[PDB]
């Protein structure tokens, strides 16, 4: 979904995921967020759309495993952009979840949440 | 004074969206250039020329201020001009807020604030 037609297209009361990866960045399971969201104890009227905001490069990678659920939406770009974020309606959403997807960074223990507070 | 007058609204506009937005002139949008602008005068062909033979920097900056509202600051003067034998030396030094019985040369440029116009 590119800006435009993210901000056309309308979403309320939905799952918003912002995670900071790269190409070279560990994987994590992002099926395993997904999947119990999809847990067939949910009528499909009461599926909540989960849009991932980041970078598509990374999300390759693991759309070999998310390809095989109802309703996942990818925006390409920036968690800390707030045309994305504005783009993607993010105070009518249902929850946001923001992911420190580029965990395996070393540095000072500390400084590893900087992504996630800003 | 170095920036252009960046303002805490235009900083909030750029970090919405990270870019410059084009906007429609308004007389409220165009009436936002009528700010000063750094500038150098050259002594040698204006209104000023008769104060470049060895006038005094105060007159200089009271004429222009008065005139033109024009602020004069500071003063570029070629590095050899002090010496009596010619040079061929264009480099030139500053010096910042002269006093009033400072002597010019015409061979002078002058730091001044332009208002818009």
């Amino acid at each position: 979904l590119t800006r435009s037609e993210a901000a056309m297209t309308v979403l309320s009361g939905h799952v918003v995921v912002c995670i900071f990866g790269d190409v070279s960045s560990a994987l994590i399971g992002l099926r395993n967020l997904v999947m119990p969201l999809r847990a067939s104890n949910f009528h499909y009227h009461e599926l909540k759309h989960i849009v991932f905001v980041g970078s598509i490069e990374y999300l390759k990678r693991e759309w070999e495993t998310l390809h095989n659920f109802p309703k996942v939406s990818i925006l390409p770009g920036t968690p800390l952009s707030r045309a994305d974020l504005r783009a993607v309606n993010i105070n009518l959403c249902d929850m946001c979840v923001i992911l420190s997807a580029n965990q395996n960074n070393i540095d000072d223990t500390s400084l590893q949440d900087k992504e996630c507070i800003l | 004074l170095v920036t252009g007058g960046a303002t805490p609204e235009l900083e909030a506009l750029i970090a919405e969206e990270n870019a410059l937005r084009g906007g429609y002139s308004t007389p409220q949008t165009l009436a936002n250039r009528d700010r000063c602008r750094v500038a150098q005068l050259a002594l040698l062909d204006g209104p000023f020329a008769d104060l470049g033979d060895g006038g005094c920097y105060g007159d200089l900056f009271c004429k222009a201020l008065k005139t033109y509202n024009m602020l004069c600051f500071g003063i570029y003067r070629l590095r050899d001009a002090h010496l009596s034998t010619p040079s061929q030396c264009t480099k030139r030094y500053v010096i910042t807020n002269p006093p009033y019985e400072f002597e010019l040369v015409p061979t002078d440029l002058i730091f001044c604030l332009m208002q818009f116009d």
